[PDB]
């Protein structure tokens, strides 16, 4: 329905793989930022201070699966 | 049967209200669905007192469309 | 009947009081 | 000239049309609003905002047309401020809170797109203008110009006003701003505070009483503003306020009361103590004072010194009482309704530091008076203080006072006061068990005016007994309460509904108290003559009466026969549906007692039967009828009978328990969970069948369920229930697909989002648009509700060549 | 249709004829959270209108449990337009 637009991360019958999977990268780097245990989690793996954590995830936010398909 | 005779009334105009109650219509009644007459059985006798014994779009009356 | 033999008393009494 | 009659055009189309035809041309007058230029604009805008004619939500559609060509044009308006500024103004002055609140939005938009300076240049002529009507304007705009953009930007200005050696009229519309700027902005002033008050503290002392009148109404405004805080601030006008206080008389000290007062309460303890006693050597003076206006002052200075936390108990006690009670509880005061509030108010504060006792004891002689308006001001102080604090300070010598006054007051007044109602009620349900001597009295007292031949007196009199009978209970219960219902029960063949209402709602009041053996008129009788009665067309007869015949069906089941509470359930039954919320919950709740009453089986066995036999009106009221004999009794009684009903080979009938099964789940909520596998194979037919109704209501059916068990388990038949409604996701009649929209939405929440994607996945991709059109419109469902949760459930998804598709820190190990 | 601008302080408002029911399933069962509707929804004239029916509001609009649990509170303010 079209008030479904006023949602970002929703999709429609033209979704391609790479926009399906660009908002399951963006909203899993935000579900990270959020759940304070999961971003301990990836601080402890990479042995890195969980403000650079943040950055890292904060900058892959732009482009986290490469430019668009074409 | 869906038949039904009834004494100790008073119009028509009061017996079909009166009636209506126990399920939908198509002294004697007729319903259109047996049941009615269990109803009537059960609740407009002593109602005076009162003593009771015993077409698509009429049906569709009884649909449950939305 | 009580009910006005009080209701006298109370109107009574008051400008009795008064 | 063609582009103003396209103003028109738009102006049109944002005053008439639909809403998407406003939008549009309000962004047409906005992005064009450069081009028009203001002076043409207003031109063309002001002349209806000056018309008689427009409306609030027109002006207020106006107003909002205002406020963006405003920040359009900017600068452009600055020749055209004095013109906009003068037709605005009135708004600010206007008794319509909307249209003054949007005056003062418009000259906030002025404000913010002209220049301060230009605001100024504007407004300083009325400054000094000799009409206090133009000046009282001004000071309003001012104060809107200061709200819109900082305080302390126009300071600078108020600081030349307030000292404007040539004209009182200037330096007065200066401490009117600052007034005014109080009064609009609240709280907000208190960072500005102390700024603003050395602004007025000169005026004070001023040689003009004007003057001296405006400052000291300045800093009541500030004062009042800042509550509790700034005291600080007013340091400086503390001792000018005594100086006067001490000196001045009239209008001209209620004006220096009015800031005394409003100071007082900002005031430390110690403070507040030397300063109360400051005031009370000359407000004690003003008790004597002719003045309405003045009244009106001292007693809300009384009310705000001795509210304040320093004061003394034993003060007010000591100093107050004696001149107060003197001077305002008399006569005279209960002849203005202005006065008349007040007096009560100040009173109830003064009962609420110094206690019930100490301020009944010196109303309750007046109980007894003469006058009905003296004697209504003594029950509304008694009722309100009695109210807040209880029965506990007044001694035995006072519930004697208070009681006879009480009683006498009730048979003294002609018309039914609802005053004298409240107050009774009240003194009387707050005395509780000490009302026992009494009642004699009361009962006495009541039974002669419920005997009364006035309509609205017998209504009054029942209501008394409807707020007391608990009271009532404490002794001799049996003996009073009986009498009293026996003559309510002659009443029960009232002419009046209102009246009808309240004798139903006093013997409802009577069964809530009695032991139903020892009722005077028996069951037997009470119940027969309330048959008729549950079919009156008037609201309180209907919920007083059928509450009634709940309180019977609940409390005295046992004294009427199965077929009398049938036929009374019979009768109930549609209004289960009745348009009243009131008559509604009062039919769910005694249908509910009526039902254990009967005993579920015949009961139900009779709403199956109306089932299968009524219009769709009376079809959904046996819905919610086997529902609340389901919830109410038990639920495992229902269930069987409804199985049975759908065995009947019948599309009609079959559909009905579908109904039944619906709103019996959405009904009964966490009681569900016991009974999921027990359907779960009628919706498995109901499921799988041809008939849309069936698969529509059986989804419905899946809805409730589902949301109803939530938590308690039960997904593995939530699963398989899913299993027979996913196939109808192809289908296309509007009423089965959002039925099966509902049924996924509820799923969603009791087997969660991870199951719902697993069933989407394999058509979001799928060749046909027509899946892709459904599985999307599925998703997007699960995705809004569950967009979180699908973090964790998301498949594993390969890298392409150009493209990275794996999530990483998934993968890690710890 | 549904208002969906964001909710506010404001509290929705029923008629005597809709009161008690959800303005989203229009259930009479088991109100729970109070209905909030945005400011222009309750300006002036459209203060005190009923959420479904722009009627007087004789009482609080509340959404049903149902609702409630599928977050159906959050969409934005219900006011019927
Ligand atoms: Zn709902
Ligand atoms: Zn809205
Ligand atoms: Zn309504």
């Amino acid at each position: 329905e079209h008030l479904q637009s006023k949602y970002i991360g929703t999709g429609h019958a033209d979704t391609t793989k790479w926009e399906w999977l660009v908002n399951q990268h963006r909203d899993s780097y935000c579900s990270y930022m959020g759940h304070f245990d999961l971003l301990n989690y990836f601080a402890i793996a990479e042995n890195e201070s969980k403000a650079r954590v943040r950055f890292n995830l904060m900058e892959k936010m732009l482009q986290p699966c490469g430019p668009p398909a074409d | 049967n869906t038949n039904v005779y009834v004494s100790g009334l008073p119009t028509v105009d009061e017996f079909i209200q009166l009636m209506s109650k126990f399920g939908i219509i198509m002294g004697l009644c007729c319903y259109l669905k047996r049941e009615s007459v269990e109803l009537a059985l059960k609740l407009l006798d002593e109602d005076y007192k009162l003593h009771v014994e015993v077409l698509s779009m009429q049906q569709k009356q009884l649909d449950w469309r939305p | 009947e009580e009910e006005m033999r009080k209701r006298k008393e109370r109107v009574e009494k008051w400008r009795e009081e008064q | 000239e063609q582009k103003e009659r396209k103003i028109m055009k738009l102006l049109l189309k944002i005053k008439n049309g639909t809403p998407p035809m406003r939008k549009a041309a309000l962004r047409q007058i906005t992005d064009k609003a450069r081009e028009f230029g203001a002076g043409p604009l207003f031109n063309q805008i002001l002349p209806l905002l000056m018309s008689p004619t427009l409306e609030d939500q027109e002006r207020h559609l106006l107003v909002k047309v205002i406020d963006r060509i405003l920040y359009k044009l900017d600068d452009l308006v600055r020749p055209y401020v004095h013109k906009i500024l003068v037709v605005i103004e009135p708004l600010l002055i206007d008794e319509d809170y909307y249209a003054r609140v949007e005056g003062r939005e418009i000259i906030s938009n002025l404000a913010k797109a002209a220049g301060l300076a230009t605001m100024i240049s504007t407004m300083r002529p009325d400054i000094d203008n000799m009409d206090e009507y133009v000046r009282n304007t001004t000071a309003r705009a001012f104060a809107v110009v200061a709200s819109a953009l900082g305080i302390p930007s126009l300071l600078p200005f108020l600081k030349a006003v307030c000292k404007s050696k040539k004209s009182w009229q200037a330096r007065h519309t200066g401490i009117k701003i600052v007034q005014q700027i109080a009064i609009l902005m609240g709280c907000a002033i208190l960072p500005h505070l102390r700024s603003l008050v050395e602004i007025i503290e000169h005026g004070l002392v001023d040689e003009q009483q004007k003057v001296r009148t405006i400052s000291a109404l300045a800093i009541a405004a500030l004062a009042e503003a800042a509550t509790p805080y700034g005291i600080e601030s007013f340091d400086s006008v503390l001792k000018p306020l005594w100086k006067g206080i001490r000196q001045h008389r009239g209008k001209g000290l209620a004006a220096f009361l009015k800031a005394i007062g409003y100071l007082i309460p900002l005031m430390d303890a110690e403070y507040a103590n030397y300063y109360t006693r400051e005031v009370m050597l000359i407000l004690i003076r003003e008790f004597q004072s002719p003045d309405e206006e003045m009244k009106k002052i001292v007693l809300k200075v009384v009310k705000q010194c001795c509210g304040t936390d320093g004061v003394e108990a034993n003060y007010i006690k000591t100093e107050i009482l004696p001149p107060f009670f003197k001077h305002f509880w008399q006569h005279r005061m209960a002849l203005d309704r202005r006065n008349y509030r007040q007096l009560v108010d100040t009173t109830v504060e003064l009962a609420n530091k110094v206690g019930a006792a100490e301020i009944i004891s010196r109303i309750v002689d007046d109980l007894k008076d003469e006058a009905e308006q003296y004697r209504k001001m003594v029950m509304e102080t008694i009722e309100k203080i009695m109210g807040n604090l209880g029965a506990a300070d007044i001694d035995h010598k006072l519930e004697e006072q208070l009681i006879d006054g009480i009683l006498y007051a009730f048979q003294e007044q002609t018309t039914e006061d609802s005053v004298m109602l409240n107050g009774f009620g009240t003194v009387v349900n707050a005395l509780g068990k000490r009302v026992k001597p009494y009642l004699p009295q009361i009962c006495g007292t009541v039974l002669w005016r419920l005997n009364n031949k006035s309509a609205k007196v017998r209504q009054q009199a029942a209501d008394l007994i409807s707020r007391t009978a608990v009271v009532m209970k404490t002794c001799q219960e049996e003996k009073l309460m009986g009498h009293l219902g026996v003559v309510l029960y002659e009443y029960l063949g009232e002419e009046y509904p209102e009246v009808l209402g309240s004798i139903l709602g006093a013997l409802k009041a009577i069964v809530n108290v009695i032991g139903m053996h020892k009722m005077t008129p028996p069951i037997k009788d009470l119940l027969p003559r309330l048959t008729p009665i549950l079919k009156n067309r008037h609201e309180k007869v209907q919920e007083n009466c059928i509450d009634l015949v709940g309180r019977i069906a609940d409390r005295g089941a046992e004294y009427v026969s199965a077929r009398e509470w049938m036929r009374i359930c019979f009768e109930l039954l549609e209004l289960l549906k009745a348009h009243k919320k009131a008559i509604r919950r009062a039919t769910v709740n005694t249908f509910g007692y009526i039902a254990k009453a009967i005993g579920p089986h015949d009961v139900l066995a009779t709403l199956l039967n109306n089932l299968k036999v009524q219009e769709r009106q009376n079809r959904v009221c046996t819905t919610v009828a086997i529902a609340i004999v389901a919830e109410t009794c038990s639920p495992f009684t229902v269930l069987p009978a409804l199985m049975n009903e759908y065995r009947v080979p019948e599309l009609n009938v079959q559909n009905g328990v579908l109904k039944s099964l619906s709103f019996l789940f959405e009904y009964i909520g966490e009681m569900g969970k016991d009974y999921i596998y027990a359907v779960t194979p009628l919706l498995e037919d109901a499921l799988m069948d041809r008939d849309l109704v069936h698969r529509q209501t059986a989804s419905a059916v899946v809805q409730h369920m589902s949301l109803g068990v939530y938590g308690f388990g039960c997904e593995d038949s939530l699963n398989h229930l899913l299993n027979y409604v996913w196939p109808n996701v192809f289908e296309t009649s509007p009423h089965v697909i959002q039925a099966v929209m509902g049924a996924l939405e509820g799923l969603r929440v009791a087997i969660g989002p991870c199951r719902m994607l697993q069933y989407c996945l394999q058509g979001l991709f799928h060749p046909a648009r027509k899946v892709r059109d459904v599985y999307w419109k599925i998703y997007n469902s699960i995705y809004i509700g569950s967009q979180d949760a699908l973090i964790a459930h998301y498949p594993r998804i390969y890298n392409d060549d150009k493209n990275t598709y794996i999530r990483y820190e998934l993968d890690y190990i710890l | 249709i549904f208002c969906r601008k964001q909710a506010g302080v404001a509290i929705g408002r029923l008629c005597e004829k809709c009161d008690g029911k959800c303005v989203i399933c229009d259930s009479y069962v088991r109100p729970c959270t109070l209905v909030r509707i945005c400011d222009e929804c309750n300006y002036g004239s459209y203060q005190g209108r009923c959420v479904i029916c722009g009627g007087p509001g004789v009482s609080d609009a509340y959404y049903c449990k149902e609702c409630t649990i599928q977050e159906k509170d959050r969409d934005g303010c219900p006011k019927i337009v």
